[PDB]
DNA sequence: AGAATCCCGGTGCCGAGGCCGCTCAATTGGTCGTAGACAGCTCTAGCACCGCTTAAACGCACGTACGCGCTGTCCCCCGCGTTTTAACCGCCAAGGGGATTACTCCCTAGTCTCCAGGCACGTGTCAGATATATACATC
DNA sequence: GATGTATATATCTGACACGTGCCTGGAGACTAGGGAGTAATCCCCTTGGCGGTTAAAACGCGGGGGACAGCGCGTACGTGCGTTTAAGCGGTGCTAGAGCTGTCTACGACCAATTGAGCGGCCTCGGCACCGGGATTCT
């Protein structure tokens, strides 16, 4: 019963769901492999974080469809791979 | 270092997407997917920055990086 | 100044003539600025491509009609074109 | 009087003219080109704002916020086809739960 | 007929002509049996008038419409039949007394 | 009576043509759509503004949107002149141009009074109906069961209470007798598919009365009024039809 | 038997839809925009090639969806899912 | 004007064997009998989108013939690129 | 000499230059622009043809056919990303049967 | 009465022989390669044009083309394309 | 032993591979303008740091809604053979639209002059966010 | 009955609606020139219809593999609880580089003049398609 309460509560909101600081750390750890001594505008990090969450949320919406298609409720590694492949090749 | 994206953080994203149940194995896969996405966007964003001979990645560089991948953002001045 | 100009002043005017009871938050305005520039580029983009595809150098209202019908889905184009032709007609007569 | 005034438009026809020329979309831009375009840009702006307005009323608000712009886009199928590749900042998602996940 | 009635009878007759005035071109000279309308600008067509708006479009107006935007309005079909029926009914009553 | 009925009927027919699903009078604010029939701006916008998802056209099987609609223009012009003709009509024949459409101008009463007046001239397609006598918002009807039903040959009596916003919002449809059916309450309340998310001005007294017998033909156990019956229909289906038939023979009315 | 058929159809480069009935379909649709509209014979070929490529790509995705559901036979439901993820009708 | 237009259910020109072969190329082992109806539906919509644009380009050029170039541009507009018919 | 000769390229540096200006991509085109571009077009062309040629040899053919151009692409991850959205006329498909469809 | 389209078919032949001296290419296959060249050309010219606007420049130079390639080509394909590009320009510029 | 995938040798089809002759577009060299490269300075917005705050995340134990595999029964799909349709080849003619030239003159580019519509900035109201107490609608 | 969601209010902390003064792009009015608009020629190639051959689609039947509906078992999550964890907030202080301004010069648009690398069509073989028979899969 809780999952349904949470789905409604989160869909009604707009805030970013990933904690901002640890997200920024991830960005920096990736960025260093392209160029050293890079700096980021604080708004740039937000832009990137927002794009990232939007990507994953959309992916989860499609993944969920794949899961119910298979007549299951729980999201499996198999379901994300399928949804990702069909989308990935478009 | 990718562990910065906590299990609850993933769950929250999944809930917004309308997921009722999550297999515990998805968290490791999800992080993998995210890692790849960011690598692709950042690679492009850095390239734009280098082109302009700047050492700062601006919001506009992230936006352009995303426009090229078919994911346009609004609200960042692009 | 060198800071890029936006359409926030025009978005206000449009809203007031449509839904006068409400205002626009600054973040919402930012979204609208991207929207206008996004659509602007798409239409201008197609108008450019058409000029090349049809071996022409000048863009006129005719090329734009084509560009709009190609970009706007469903019935949206029908209304958009109507407004376009009316504006041109009035402009021409003025 | 301005071109926008003559055309009965709110959008800056004079600016559109400049943008089309500077943007190098073509070697030349016709007199009726920016007029027609401004009308289209204004029309689409009006469509999205009208819907955003109604969204504000639904939430008993008198000010448009990013969420309202997205709810307007997402509920209208036509706009979804046009802006299906666009993410609105702080737009969240359009509420939706599939029947298979609900109580019986 | 009485001073107020006879005025009204003449009005109703004139009104019919004004109702029909709505369907006109250089050739749509009268009320049409099978009028074709174009969405977005009206400009109702004769029975052999729509063929030209299909080929080229409206004269001067030239609305860039598809051939799917052209159709006969059923509401006109019915209203038109009634306006003809009324014309005759009004005239006969005026003649009779 | 110098052929005044014929003049009256042709003029009244003009109004009949230019009349929406809600209004039973000449449309004063007409708008055109993709399909061939005119609606009021106010009436159609209210329908489209309901949270029912995409709406279907009340006068045909096609759909409707706020977009694609345009000033009826020609028809707006017809309305103005037709009103001027009515002015003359009162002097030409001196007759009414409405079937007792003299109720309250808000439409709350005029609409229900006018529909009942028309009902008397043109009753429901497959049944009889008229007023109860308590108010103009309380109607009765007698309906016989269609062949494609466990209720075949049975006859039920209705007592329907209409709201002031009828037919924009659904009426309180009720039977005076309890019927063994998933959608029928022991207190007589009836839950039709058409009385909730599918309710619209599209539905007239004839259509509503027909819909009730249609539901008897094919019950809907999803969110029932009487779960104690709905469970049987949903699971066994045939068991329900047999019991309903036996019940009908004694309690149909 | 079907497996041999798959190998042969994947290997060949031939058009799988008969040319004449395809051209008829194109005209049947095209006439709804303009009357008396002509086509270059090459234009129809180009369209048919794109058309077959489109459907084959869709079938490849459809097949994967059915496999995911632990089925071999593809259903209309699987086509709809593939289109829903691709975003053709969403 | 003067067009002997033919209005028919020409979608039926795409028969079971044709769809079956396409599905086989896609690696499908078994096909439900309901697929044939669904597939035709999908194809029609796809073609409508491509043709609509190809015609639109032709109209712009004030031509009465849809050329290979117009089909190719239409496909690019739809986000799909075809090689071998254009230049 | 020619410009392509000086660069040591097979592609027409001179025509690349003309296209950059004719296509109105920018108000001005730098002298080193068409040379660099020509080199890239050549490189990519060589990569596809080399692989297509290899496909032809495997099938015991001497002349390249559209199917070989496509197979070379389908068998190359770098090219699948580059030309993933491209359809090659009469290319057919890359052979593929899933294990779940086979006898056990 | 002159062609206004031209093609790269003559250059494709030359490149083909350098890689596979004993092979040939059909006219249909040539149509594919010709289109390919124009497709890539447009993509590179397209990104270079966008870079000019995004960086407030009115001239496309070898720098923009280089960047455009890094954006358009994946992985190691880009790595080689850039190398071939810089080599051709260096030789050309020094005229050696 | 049966039926479908290749190979081997042979003729012949028509595709492409090389060369003739011509001329648009490539190449060269010179003039002048300015857009870009560079140097040089201000002070904006970002980096790293500290300490306190408290909502978020970690880890654990209970027990049960779901996932997984197995059995059994239904039907509707695939393979086969036979009949019927109309897909396709090759041929014929008419004739409608495409691509081409050659002249016209109307529309847009570029030039300066001069002005008020939008920009940055600051002031003062007030619209939404948080938290409390109010009663119902769910679970 | 026992929790949790919308209701109406007080409070107040930033952000929005408006107004002021500046100047930078807009509009006004004129010349020059070249883009595309019209008329008129004539050459493909599109449409339509003719028949005949015969490959592909359509019908009906056999019967068997896969779909899927129900059963029962096991455990991988979901729910709550309690204990730390570092994420978020505010404030401080340093300084690297983003952006503004001004100067000067490689180098790019543009023109006119020379000429040859590729275009377009024709002559000559040689790589594939496909016939007809054989052996190797391969079920
Ligand atoms: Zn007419
Ligand atoms: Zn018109
Ligand atoms: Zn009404
Ligand atoms: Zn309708």
């Amino acid at each position: 019963t809780v999952a349904l309460r949470e789905i409604r509560r989160y869909q009604k909101s707009t805030e970013l769901l990933i904690r901002k600081l640890p997200f920024q750390r991830l960005v920096r750890e990736i960025a260093q492999d392209f160029k050293t001594d890079l700096r980021f505008q604080s708004s740039a990090v937000m832009a990137l974080q927002e794009a990232s969450e939007a990507y994953l949320v959309g992916l989860f919406e499609d993944t969920n469809l794949a899961a119910i298609h298979a007549k299951r409720v729980t999201i499996m590694p198999k379901d994300i791979q399928l949804a990702r492949r069909i989308r990935g090749e478009r | 270092n990718i562990q910065g994206i906590t299990k609850p953080a993933i769950r929250r994203l999944a809930r917004r997407g309308g997921v009722k149940r999550i297999s515990g194995l998805i968290y490791e896969e999800t992080r993998g997917v995210l890692k790849v996405f960011l690598e692709n966007v950042i690679r492009d964003a850095v390239t734009y920055t280098e082109h302009a001979k700047r050492k700062t990645v601006t919001a506009m560089d992230v936006v352009y990086a995303l426009k090229r991948q078919g994911r346009t953002l609004y609200g960042f001045g692009g | 100044r060198s800071r890029k100009e936006s359409y926030s002043v025009y978005v206000y005017k449009v809203l007031k003539q449509v839904h006068p009871d409400t205002g626009i938050s600054s973040k919402a305005m930012g979204i609208m600025n991207s929207f206008v520039n996004d659509i602007f580029e798409r239409i201008a983009g197609e108008a450019s491509r058409l000029a090349h595809y049809n071996k022409r150098s000048t863009i006129t209202s005719r090329e734009i009609q084509t560009a709009v019908r190609l970009l706007l889905p469903g019935e949206l184009a029908k209304h958009a074109v109507s407004e376009g032709t009316k504006a041109v007609t009035k402009y021409t007569s003025a | 009087k301005s071109r926008s005034s003559r055309a009965g438009l709110q959008f800056p026809v004079g600016r559109v003219h400049r943008l089309l020329r500077k943007g190098n979309y073509a070697e030349r831009v016709g007199a009726g080109a920016p007029v027609y375009m401004a009308a289209v840009l204004e029309y689409l702006t009006a469509e999205i704002l009208e819907l955003a307005g109604n969204a504000a009323r639904d939430n008993k608000k008198t000010r448009i916020i990013p969420r309202h712009l997205q709810l307007a886009i997402r509920n209208d199928e036509e706009l979804n086809k046009l802006l299906g590749k666009v993410t609105i900042a702080q737009g969240g998602v359009l509420p939706n739960i599939q029947a298979v996940l609900l109580p019986k | 007929m009485e001073p107020d009635g006879r005025g009204a009878w003449a009005h109703s007759r004139a009104a019919l002509d004004r109702l029909e005035k709505l369907l006109r071109c250089s050739r749509c000279t009268n009320i049409l049996r099978e009028p074709v309308c174009l969405g977005g600008c009206e400009h109702i067509f004769c029975s052999n008038c729509v063929s030209d708006c299909i080929g080229t479009g409206c004269p001067v107006c030239y609305t860039p419409a598809w051939i799917q935007d052209l159709k006969i309005n059923r509401q006109l079909d019915s209203m038109i039949q009634l306006c003809s029926k009324l014309r005759n009914l009004l005239h006969d009553n005026e003649l009779s007394d | 009576a110098l052929r005044v009925e014929e003049v009256q009927n042709v003029i009244n027919a003009m109004q009949k043509i230019l009349e929406c699903p809600i209004c039973l009078e000449l449309i004063k604010e007409p708008v055109s759509t993709k399909c061939d029939h005119i609606f009021c701006k106010f009436c159609m916008l209210k329908l489209l503004n309901q949270k029912k998802g995409p709406s279907q056209c009340p006068l045909c099987k096609n759909d409707i949107t706020k977009r694609s609609l345009q000033e009826s223009t020609r028809f707006s012009q017809l309305v103005e002149e037709l009103l001027k003709i009515i002015c003359a009509f009162q002097l030409d024949t001196g007759l009414e141009y409405a079937n007792s459409g003299s109720g309250s101008g808000s439409g709350a009463l005029k609409r229900i009074n006018k529909e009942l007046s028309d009902l008397a001239r043109d009753p429901p397609a497959q049944c009889s109906a008229g007023p109860v006598g308590d108010d103009m918002f309380h109607w009765q009807a007698t309906i016989m069961g269609p062949n494609d039903s466990p209720y075949q040959g049975g006859v039920f009596f209705l007592t329907i209470h209409f709201p002031t916003d009828y037919p924009f919002k659904p009426p309180k449809v009720a039977f005076t007798t309890r019927i063994y059916h998933p959608n029928i309450n022991s207190n007589g309340s009836i839950k039709l598919d058409i009385l909730r998310s599918q309710w619209s001005p599209a539905l007239t007294i004839s259509k509503v009365l027909l819909s009730i017998c249609s539901l008897l033909c094919d019950p809907n156990p999803d969110d029932p009024l009487v779960p104690e019956i709905a469970r049987i229909y949903k699971t066994d289906r045939d068991k329900y039809n047999r019991i309903s038939r036996e019940w009908t023979q004694k309690y149909a009315m």
